């Protein structure tokens, strides 16, 4: 029953198209100025969007944005003369949500990230103090504004606390509301317990109110009633400067059991009230109330590019209104339209500064399409808004029982960001208010009603329910069977008779997310290596064949048609043109559909973005089926790795410590090679002394190393460039012709490959080229990556490895029938890890290669039977040995395991071992890096840092603290001064070490001069000094700065 | 209490009650007074190369120095009070540009220096408000202040003004047009080339700074200097060098290490050499050139061929 | 056989930092007080000449080459040149010269003003809150109760209080002569002057001797920070500035990828600014108020410059984040100390993926 996968991100949109401009522009809609003359009206209702220029594509290869602009019909109406000038005036470039869910902003794709915050509303909280008893404490927190805070003391007093102000009684904040005595004890519904409040700090009437409101909240003024009044106007009636959102006022009437209308956002008497009445029952245990838990997922909610974009429209929107008031009260003459009213640039500042240096706005992951699939379902608790790195603690990264069936309690990362970034659910999505919900079948009688349909339902609903997983099993029909039942009562698990269960859960797989639903046999492995092979296969690489696995999930299809990069025929009819770059089918009785395929694109990750075509020509097609696959994906389903020959045995030591050592097949026969695509740019710049020229006539090279050139200084597409090789021909007029200087662009040490794609980018074509530059060059280099030492394996539960070695076929071993092993696996690393599942697989997997079949396992299959995995298993392979004909297949007395014989020797291995059919995946990442002397810091004159510049590696203190336990006082003194920022001593190391000498004693370093100038700019006297060596001479100061 | 210091400024403000219209002309008279006095005694100075004593001064204004001198005070107190009254118009200007490089406090600090030019400008005899002869100053005063001291690296009042212009210009053709001018379209609509509207464009960018998250920006640059494998080629060649110099006759090689400023940087001529070395000029000439037809030889110098 | 063996630290006198930064020229003029809050030209991408990047103060931007062009090569060495002065050597010297800048009116050092220890407070035995009030321009402080009977030494007078004695001192009538106030760092170093610290030694002492409990815990730390300004032989009011010193120029680099500048220079643009504004009021005769606030703002300025956040609001840049002020370099993880002297990236090192090699040798490693 499994819905459109990326559903989060298109609601969101469509939303914010639909209703979320519409309600922005409307709320700031009638601006008048100060004289109130004159007036703009926004018919904000009525805003028209202008097709996107160029297209995807084009905004795609062309590095540009894909957008559109807005246009909103306004009326300036003048106060008297009554004259009114209709226009339509443009607002500003939104960029829109492909049909993917994502964005393409300066040429690269972007994905709006998910927030869990808190939700608006009010909680309350009980605290213990060392000694003292219980007090409680109220929150009122918005969707925007201020918060307002309410306390009881440990004597029976009613503190508020405006902001992060000092305290003041509640009796100064209601009747500075305008409330008189009576209505506020008729409101409550125990008046003693705030009378004693009213006794101990004196009734307050509504001027002394406000004037000690104003006095508490800006000291240092004269109290004024109408200062007071206004200053609480401001801070929480002000309609612009507080909202509580149309999830907060629901939140508020849910919990305090108002009755206000949706339409009202802001704080109102009623709700003062019932809050502090609700505090008071709180305090004295009256029966309906009950403190809350903030880790709740229904006291959180979800906000996705919808909101996000609305609050930026609206800050936007607020200074359009400055700069719109500004330049109407200062003009003398009404001789101002509608369009030289209004300035759309702080509203496209905004909107340029969400979509492309916002933290909720990231670059899209983009290796495979699960990764893509899983970047656009990911649920953050960071950003501006929610919390940080340092402050989030142990309580929030856990699991809270309200995840169930919502957030996927494996896929997470590891380090600083565990438990912070979670996933969706499966079947878990997001309803209008912002809260998760997830599907369940009602029970009635014991009885599953399938054919009604799913009931969704919110974390807060689902606690007074008795809630089945949905691995229970069910007879015909749909009663339930056992005799007892396990089931969530109030976030607890107990179990029931099958008559008192309320709803079950949709699927066994409704509370893992969708790359945890890809991992067969799940439920034989241990929760840390599922997180592990679930995070592992957002890494996979595409490979130059991909292949299905035999041991799939069955979500395999399902996981591929939502990255949009399989094409499916829509119609029940045939293929007439079949190209490597396009597909045509014509209707059986209809239209000719035309398709075009991407042909050797570049992800983000630098990952190949191909498409190839399935069907032949003449070919009869039915419709949904698979017509074009992407790069991951076989025939409709994903493919991240392939299916090779394993056994589980340990190697001369090449299987040491989770290393894996594979044969020479996986390199001649194309397995695990992938094609990578990376980009060099160039820039010519104008510089004081002169512009840059690209060409060819480039100081100090022989014409040996201008061949690929294409007679402008640009290398030709399809040439082959090894390391070093010029890519652009570069001049720059440099100041001391012999005065040109060359500063050309080359490739990286370490890579080659073929040129693919040469874009030339300059102000005359009509190119938005940088601020200071006159030409952008852009290259592109594809190169075919084959497995080699060195490279990271993994499976898809969690079982990783780094290649160490690579044997011709004939050193592997191999089996009865001749066939050399792929892959050596230590078992040593199986049962201390608990990844049993592997062990299934691969049997599974032998399976199906002999019995020429593909099996679909459900993940908790053993619903069915006592033991169903190993049952299935076993009974696959018998049915395998028994159609095959050869008995040493499958044994009765070792099931799982078989000869295998010694590639080097001959001999047989003293026991069988275990061998099979593993999927296993390649992953990504190019880390191998040198230096001897290079770049260094301006200020510290230190190496610099980072591959793609020689840096150097960074010598810690902990390394530090090594080097001095081991005795060394010479390599550390070697490595601390002459290596890093001596500024002369570096010279005469290398001097002495070319020259054959020995390396002089060092001085004083660089970063320690720094450091005393730096104390000395602080005021500071500080000095180094030389003894005097006699008695009566003065310590002389030593100059350290010559 | 407070540790805010705006607020501290304003309430200081607020202890001071605005002037009022017949307040103004009077302390008008009395600023009028004061500027008198003050331009006779900058006379006295220019008279007496000094300042003036106030008994001179008083002499200058054949005022009895009590007399006199009470006067100044009076005329400095109206000044005074003619500023201080006003510093409420000065918030209220100076508040409608605090997004433009310049703090808040720097504004009215800026502003401040305009009114009191303007109080020692005002003519009450105009028969106008202070406060619309105050306003031109005031914000004259902070819009120089923020020309020239809102950016690190200062650009002058005529280059905002050109960009201003630019702006106008660039907006006024996509009007006309209904479309994005050209670079070329903007240059000649401003009769101006298209090299200095891209240097315009250049310098009109705002510097960013060194701690820019990219970590930050200032661990990615590189440094000035010689790389220390840039200096090892620089003693090996010298060597090289003086090499095939040895092989030269003394006198020859001499001649060339003067002639080109091998020891000391400086080329000398002819005529150095003609009088610090024996013979005098033309000769050096012939040594010059009957050495390097020694080294032009392929032989006692190849190495250096690859240097080039 | 080591060219240095201790390192000192004490309090900077105005001496000491005017020495840091004044050199003297052969035409006898002296330079290094930077009076101008400019940095380069956008032009010609050339120092300006009282600026803080100067040639004339810091040193040639090029080295062996004059600023005017006058002098090139190394050929010129030590000639100072004549057309704009500027020293032609190595540039190396623009981060080892220092310059200072000169203050229209003394700030006080916030580290000695607001720390764990007040120092300032301390010594003058005054709540800390009544010495920021002083130095922020909040409250008078009676720097002589001089005749009056309801005035103390030290008091803090409200300005409504201060109108009042204003009143009672110009009343025909008053025999009240010799009263002072004073407001801002000015009076807290007249009366950083005014301690005798030998007689507050002995006093402190003999109170000692005849004391206990928090008292005497209060009046041992009082003797303490007197006594350690008696050995060192500074004077107190050496803790309130006069002039202040200026980084070398290339300790906060301004570089062209754009121009990529160090936070140093906005911060020491701001104190140039209000100093240079603050002398034209001072100048000119300003009101009062206008120039207590330029005081104030100078005292502001000069604290963000020294440690930004401690005592007031933060300055944040273009951005809305800190600017990285001298205090944020030397301290915490990314401190000078932990990140460049107790820990440094090294020349020679590599770092690559490992692999298992069976069968080397326990003394060995597969290098690639
Ligand atoms: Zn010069």
């Amino acid at each position: 029953h499994l819905p459109d996968l990326v559903a989060i991100q298109r609601n969101s949109f469509r939303w914010f198209l639909e209703e979320g401009l519409i309600e922005e522009l409307e709320s700031f809609s009638p601006i008048t100025d100060y004289t109130g003359k004159l007036e703009l009206h926004f018919l904000g209702k009525q805003y028209k969007l202008k097709r996107p220029k160029y297209d995807v594509d084009e905004a795609k290869r062309r590095d540009g944005t894909y957008s559109v602009q807005m246009y909103v019909p306004t009326r300036l109406i003048n106060k008297e003369t009554g004259e009114i000038k209709e226009q339509e005036v443009f607002i500003g470039d939104l960029p829109l949500m492909t049909d993917r869910g994502t964005f393409i902003i300066n040429g690269a794709e972007r994905v709006i990230v998910n927030q869990i915050v808190r939700s608006p509303g009010v909680y309350y909280k009980s605290e213990r103090d060392k000694n003292g008893r219980l007090t409680h404490n109220a929150s009122l927190i918005p969707n925007r504004g201020a918060w307002l805070k309410f306390e009881t003391d440990k004597n029976g007093l009613v503190w508020v606390r405006i902001d992060k102000t000092r305290k003041l009684s509640a009796q100064v904040l209601l009747k500075a509301l305008g409330l008189s005595d009576n209505e506020i004890y008729d409101k409550l519904r125990h008046p003693e317990y705030y009378q004693k409040t009213i006794d101990k700090e004196g009734q307050f009437s509504e001027d002394e109110a406000l004037m000690e409101l104003y006095r508490k909240l800006r000291p240092g003024e004269p109290p004024t009633v109408s200062g007071g009044q206004q200053l609480l106007e401001s801070r929480f009636f002000d309609p612009k400067r507080y909202d509580l959102g149309r999830v907060g006022r629901y939140k508020l009437n849910k919990k305090l059991g108002l009755n206000v209308a949706d339409t009202v956002r802001t704080l109102t008497s009623e709700d003062i009230l019932a809050a502090i009445d609700y505090l008071i029952n709180l305090e004295l245990d009256l029966g309906g109330c009950e403190v809350d838990d903030i880790d709740h997922l229904g006291n959180r909610r979800v906000r996705s590019v919808g909101e996000l974009l609305q609050n930026q429209v609206r800050v936007g929107l607020n200074r359009l209104e400055r700069i719109i008031r500004e330049r109407m009260t200062v003009s003398d003459s009404d001789s101002l339209s509608p369009a030289s009213l209004v300035n759309p640039k702080p509203l496209v500042a905004a909107i340029k500064e969400f979509f492309g240096s916002s933290q909720l706005s990231q670059f899209m992951d983009q290796t495979n399409p699960l990764a893509e699939l899983t970047h656009k379902r990911r649920l953050s608790a960071l950003g501006p808004g929610g919390l940080t790195r340092e402050r989030a603690g142990f309580a929030v990264r856990d699991i809270h029982p309200s995840h169930y069936g919502r957030i996927c309690p494996i896929e997470t990362p590891e380090g600083p960001n565990a438990g912070l970034i979670g996933s969706l659910a499966t079947h878990a999505r997001v309803n209008d208010y912002g809260f998760i919900e997830t599907p369940f079948w009602r029970v009635e009688e014991g009885r599953v009603r399938k054919d009604l349909a799913p009931v969704y339902m919110t974390a807060d609903q689902e606690d007074d329910l008795r809630v089945a997983p949905g691995d229970v099993a069910t007879d015909d029909a749909g009663y339930i069977l056992g005799t007892t039942i396990p089931v969530r009562y109030r976030q607890d698990f107990t179990t029931t008779t099958p008559e008192r269960v309320d709803y079950v859960a949709l699927s066994p797989v409704q509370i893992i997310s969708v790359a945890t639903s890809l991992i067969p046999f799940l439920e034989h492995d241990d929760a840390n290596r599922a997180l592990m092979g679930s995070n592992m296969q957002r890494q996979a690489v595409p490979l130059l064949r991909p292949e299905r696995p035999l041991v799939g999930t069955g979500l395999e299809p399902q996981a591929a048609r939502d990255s949009g990069m399989v094409i499916t025929s829509p119609v029940d009819g045939t293929i007439s043109y079949v190209d490597a770059t396009h597909i045509e089918v014509t209707a059986d009785t209809g239209e000719k559909y035309g398709y075009a395929l991407q042909k050797y694109q570049r992800s983000n990750q630098d990952t190949c973005l191909n498409q190839r075509p399935i069907v032949f020509e003449g070919d009869r097609v039915q419709r949904g089926q698979v017509i074009a696959d992407g790069s991951a994906t076989e025939k409709g389903e994903l493919a991240l790795g392939q299916n090779i020959l394993v056994a589980y045995m340990p190697w001369e030591g090449y299987n040491y410590e989770d290393a894996i050592l594979i044969s020479e097949r996986l390199v001649y026969d194309d397995v695990y090679t992938s094609i990578h695509i990376e980009k060099f740019e160039i820039e010519a710049r104008q510089t004081k002394l002169g512009p840059e020229e690209i060409t060819r006539e480039i100081p100090n090279v022989g014409e040996d190393a201008l061949r690929q050139l294409d007679e402008n200084g640009i290398i030709r597409v399809g040439a082959w460039v090894e390391s070093g090789d010029i890519l652009v021909g570069k001049v720059t007029p440099k100041g001391e012709a012999r005065d040109v200087r060359d500063n050309s662009l080359r490739v990286p040490n370490g890579e080659k490959g073929r040129v693919v794609d040469v874009r030339l980018f300059t102000r005359e074509q009509g190119d938005e080229l940088p601020p200071g530059a006159n030409m952008v060059v852009r290259v592109y280099v594809a190169q075919k990556r084959k497995i080699q030492v060195g490279d990271k394996m993994a499976g898809r539960h969690g079982n990783k490895g780094i290649i160490s070695r690579i044997l011709p076929c004939e050193d592997m071993p191999y089996l009865p029938d001749g066939t050399p092993l792929d892959i050596v696996l230590n078992p040593l690393g199986v049962p201390s890890r608990m990844n049993v599942g592997q062990v299934f697989e691969c049997m599974l997997g032998w399976a199906g290669q002999l019995l020429d079949a593909r099996f679909k396992v459900t993940p908790f299959d053993e619903m069915y039977g006592a033991e169903a995995s190993r049952l299935t298993v076993n009974a696959k392979l018998s049915e395998a040995r028994e159609q095959t004909g050869q008995p040493w297949v499958f044994s009765d007395d070792e099931p799982g395991k078989i000869q295998v014989y010694d590639g080097r020797t001959g001999e047989p291995f003293d026991r069988p071992v275990t061998v099979g059919r593993a999927y296993m995946l390649k992953l990504v990442h190019d880390k191998i890096h040198a230096r001897s002397t290079g770049p260094y810091s301006l200020v510290t004159q230190q190496p610099l840092g980072g591959k793609a510049q020689q840096g150097g590696q960074r010598f810690g203190e902990m390394e530090v603290w090594a080097l001095e336990a081991y005795g060394a006082a010479y390599i550390l003194q070697e490595l601390l001064t002459v290596k890093s920022d001596d500024m002369q001593g570096r010279n005469e190391a290398l001097n002495a070490i070319v020259k054959g000498k020995a390396i002089p004693r060092p001085g004083t370093p660089e970063s320690f001069k720094v450091l005393m100038r730096e104390l000395q700019s602080l005021c500071l006297d500080i000095a180094v000094y030389k003894a005097s060596t006699e008695d009566y001479e003065e310590d002389k100061e030593v100059d350290l700065m010559a | 209490y407070t540790e805010d210091s705006i607020r501290l400024y304003l309430q200081e403000i607020g202890r001071i009650r605005l002037l009022r219209a017949d307040e103004e002309i009077e302390l008008a008279r009395q600023i009028a007074d004061l500027l008198a006095l003050e331009r006779i005694r900058d006379e006295l100075l220019e008279q007496l190369d000094r300042l003036p004593s106030d008994a001179e001064w008083a002499a200058a204004v054949d005022s009895p120095l009590d007399e006199f001198r009470r006067r100044l005070f009076r005329g400095r107190r109206a000044k005074d009070k003619m500023v201080q009254s006003n510093l409420r118009l000065v918030v209220s200007i100076a508040k409608k540009y605090m997004n433009r490089g310049l703090s808040f406090q720097d504004l009215i600090q800026e502003g401040s220096l305009g009114l009191i030019r303007a109080a020692e400008k005002f003519d009450h005899e105009k028969g106008y408000k202070f406060s619309t002869y105050a306003t031109w100053w005031i914000r004259q005063a902070i819009t120089r202040a923020i020309a020239d001291q809102s950016r690190t690296i200062r650009l002058p009042v005529h280059l905002y003004e050109t960009i201003s212009r630019i702006k106008k210009t660039t907006k006024l053709l996509s009007q006309e047009m209904g479309r994005k001018p050209t670079e070329e379209e903007i240059a000649t609509r401003m009769e101006m080339t298209i090299e200095k509207l891209r240097f315009i464009a250049k310098s009109a960018q705002l510097p960013i700074s060194l701690e820019t998250p990219i970590s930050r920006l200032g661990d990615f640059i590189e440094a000035d200097g010689e790389t220390p494998e840039d200096e090892v080629a620089k003693n090996l060649l010298r060597e090289d060098l003086e090499g095939v110099l040895s092989t030269l006759s003394p006198r020859e090689r001499d001649v060339l290490r003067l002639r080109y400023g091998l020891d000391d940087g400086r080329m000398k001529t002819l005529e150095e050499i003609g009088q610090l070395f024996n013979v005098t000029r033309e000769r050096i000439r012939q040594i010059e050139a009957k050495a390097l037809r020694k080294l032009r030889h392929p032989n006692r110098n190849s190495i250096l061929k690859e240097y080039i | 056989e080591q060219r240095f063996d201790y390192v000192k630290i004490a309090l900077a006198s105005p001496e000491r930092i005017r020495q840091w930064g004044e050199r003297t020229l052969p035409n006898g003029q002296v330079v290094g007080e930077v009076t101008k809050p400019e940095t380069i030209n956008y032009r010609t991408l050339k120092p300006e000449m009282d600026g803080l990047f100067c040639e004339k103060i810091f040193g040639p931007a090029k080295d062996w080459e004059c600023h005017c062009g006058k002098y090139k090569r190394v050929r010129h060495r030590g000639i100072v040149c004549e057309r704009c002065g500027v020293e032609v050597t190595e540039s190396r010297v623009r981060r080892h010269r220092m310059g200072f800048i000169k203050l229209a009116a003394p700030v006080a050092h916030v580290w000695y003003l607001k720390g764990i220890p007040s120092y300032i407070a301390i010594l003058l035995d005054m709540p800390l809150r009544d010495v920021e009030q002083i130095v922020y321009f909040n409250s008078y402080v009676v720097l002589n109760p001089g005749n009056h009977s309801e005035l103390q030494y030290k008091q803090l007078l409200n300005e409504d209080q201060w109108m009042e004695i204003e009143d009672q001192i110009y009343a025909e009538e008053s025999d009240l002569e010799g009263i002072e106030v004073g407001i801002g760092a000015e009076a807290l170093q007249q009366l950083l002057q005014d301690l005798n610290l030998n007689e507050e030694s002995e006093k402190l002492r003999q109170e000692i001797a005849e004391s206990k409990g928090q008292k005497r815990a209060k009046l041992i730390k009082r003797l303490r920070v007197i006594d350690n300004f008696i050995g060192t032989e500074s004077r107190p009011e050496w803790m309130v500035l006069n002039v202040i010193p200026v980084i070398p120029p290339d300790l906060r680099p301004m570089v062209q990828l754009r121009f990529a500048t160090s936070d140093l220079n906005d911060l020491y643009r701001r104190v140039i600014n209000r100093n240079n504004r603050l002398a034209r009021l001072q100048e000119i005769l300003a009101p009062e108020i206008i120039v207590r606030n330029e005081k104030r703002m100078l005292q502001e300025a000069v604290d963000a410059l020294i440690d930004n956040g401690r005592r007031g609001r933060t300055v944040v840049g273009a951005n809305n984040r800190p600017l990285k002020s001298l205090s944020d370099i030397i301290e915490g993880k990314q401190g000078r100390f932990r990140q460049n002297l107790l820990g440094k990236r090294v020349d020679y090192s590599g770092r690559s993926v490992i692999v298992v090699g069976p069968n080397l040798k326990i003394h060995q490693c597969g290098l690639p």
